[PDB]
DNA sequence: ATCAATATCCACCTGCAGATACTACCAAAAGTGTATTTGGAAACTGCTCCATCAAAAGGCATGTTCAGCTGAATCAGCTGAACATGCCTTTTGATGGAGCAGTTTCCAAATACACTTTTGGTAGTATCTGCAGGTGGATATTGAT
């Protein structure tokens, strides 16, 4: 039953999120687009993170590494240190 | 009695980009390399843009590159564009585009 | 027999989930996704719980937020489905695209 | 009568080196000397923080290099790298 | 399609504003060269905390059915584009003076040690409790007729 990671993210996953943020009704290609979405936020993030990884010398990505990564990219987060 | 610039090989001047360094407060101290490189970067990028500049001023049957040709030269280009995303050059106008639905008959 | 209309469990889902906070994403699948991206960037990585943790967050955040923009669009062209157009312009705007 | 450092003659310079026979409106070159600090602070900054953040008083090449990968897309930072890994490897073999 | 109004396109054309030039100087850069300090890489290692996996948990893929939403088609009403007209307001070039900015003098305030005292963070241990879940029982909401 070999399946691919994106697709993990599953529909009623996506359906929650849109719930969140208020959404009532959803057209089909949206879990597609939203994949989409989501992968590019992920790279753009990850990135710099590992970036930031390897500046450090380290083999693990660190919270603080996402968390630099996120103040860049103008995306700051607050809870996991810094 | 050598330049570090010519000891680079480069034209931007190595001297001033380690001397703004240190005024700059970036750090406690500068290393060596550090200058050179961004002065390398720093020429390499004015290199690109001025390139694509002096496109734009040709294709303009012009000889004298304007605000406006380098404002086609970022424009037009994907990564000048999205490293000066939130960057205004006075007098530099926009692209020519129309969108389609207002284009007349079908 | 009984059932509801469509779009009163969708009312109420929006309540429930607007009430809370815990995340969306079941972890495992986002924590995969999360190794697979990164390993085009650099390979044999490890991962501290909490920078997973952290990117799931923000993953979720920007996601809840870019649905009530893509919401907003739907809305300004008299509709109440959300469509990719909305999407798309939504994160044409944002200067994103 | 006050000095005021611009990098004019440089712009100047590499111009001279790609299109020989094009010249540069003064406001042209203003926005390039704009652009070069803009740049130059863009650089430094990321690189004042990396630093920090891995608690070193020294910004080197090492520094500025990952700047510049934080900072520049994809193939523009390819192509800086390059050029800077380049100036220091000259500029090392050079005394 | 053909006829005609009017915009658009070059091409060449003079003036000239802005660019390029040069000659002389010079203050501050930039380099050079010497003595003095140290930041961080390199190497060893202890113990978190991470990937892995086996057993327990419980969310989701699935296909059907039809409510109700979206988008096409049609159309009347009126808003907004075009353009003509009559003339006000902005643009452009010329001339006294506010305040920026450049230099120098001087002291209140901040750096640099060094030593003396404390506090804030960890940690081991033990100590404490707010509330997430579960229950049970009433009442509200929604949808069917």
């Amino acid at each position: 039953v070999l399946r691919d990671n994106i697709q993990g993210i599953t529909k009623p996953a996506i359906r929650r999120l849109a719930r969140r943020g208020g959404v009532k009704r959803i057209s089909g290609l949206i879990y597609e687009e939203t994949r989409g979405v989501l992968k590019v936020f992920l790279e753009n993030v990850i990135r710099d993170a590992v970036t930031y990884t390897e500046h450090a010398k380290r083999k693990t990505v660190t919270a603080m590494d996402v968390v630099y990564a996120l103040k860049r990219q103008g995306r700051t987060l607050y809870g996991f240190g810094g | 009695a050598k330049t570090r610039s010519s000891r680079a090989g480069l034209q931007f001047p190595v001297g001033r980009v380690h001397r703004l360094l240190r005024k700059g407060n970036y750090a406690e101290r500068v290393g060596a390399g550090a200058p050179v490189y961004l002065a390398a970067v720093l020429e390499y990028l004015t290199a690109e843009i001025l390139e694509l500049a002096g496109n734009a001023a040709r294709d303009n049957k012009k000889t004298r590159i304007i605000p406006r040709h380098l404002q086609l030269a970022v424009r037009n280009d994907e990564e000048l564009n999205k490293l000066l995303g939130r960057v205004t050059i006075a007098q530099g106008g926009v692209l020519p585009n129309i969108q389609s639905v207002l284009l007349p008959k079908k | 027999p009984h059932r509801y209309r469509p779009g009163t469990v969708a009312l109420r889902e929006i309540r429930r989930y607007q009430k809370s906070t815990e995340l969306l994403i079941r972890k495992l699948p986002f924590q995969r996704l999360v190794r697979e991206i990164a390993q085009d960037f650099k390979t044999d990585l490890r991962f501290q719980s909490s920078a997973v943790m952290a990117l799931q967050e923000a993953s979720e955040a920007y996601l809840v937020a870019l649905f009530e923009d893509t919401n907003l669009c739907a809305i300004h062209a008299k509709r109440v489905t959300i469509m990719p157009k909305d999407i798309q312009l939504a994160r044409r705007i944002r200067g994103e695209r | 009568k006050t000095r005021k450092e611009s990098y004019a003659i440089y712009v100047y310079k590499v111009l001279k080196q790609v299109h020989p026979d094009t010249g540069i409106s003064s406001k042209a070159m203003s926005i390039m000397n704009s652009f070069v600090n803009d740049v130059f602070e863009r650089i430094a900054g990321e690189a004042s923080r990396l630093a920090h953040y891995n608690k070193r008083s020294t910004i080197t090449s090492r520094e500025i290099q990952t700047a510049v990968r934080l900072l520049l897309p994809g193939e523009l930072a390819k192509h800086a790298v390059s050029e800077g890994t380049k100036a220091v490897t000259k500029y090392t073999s050079a005394k």
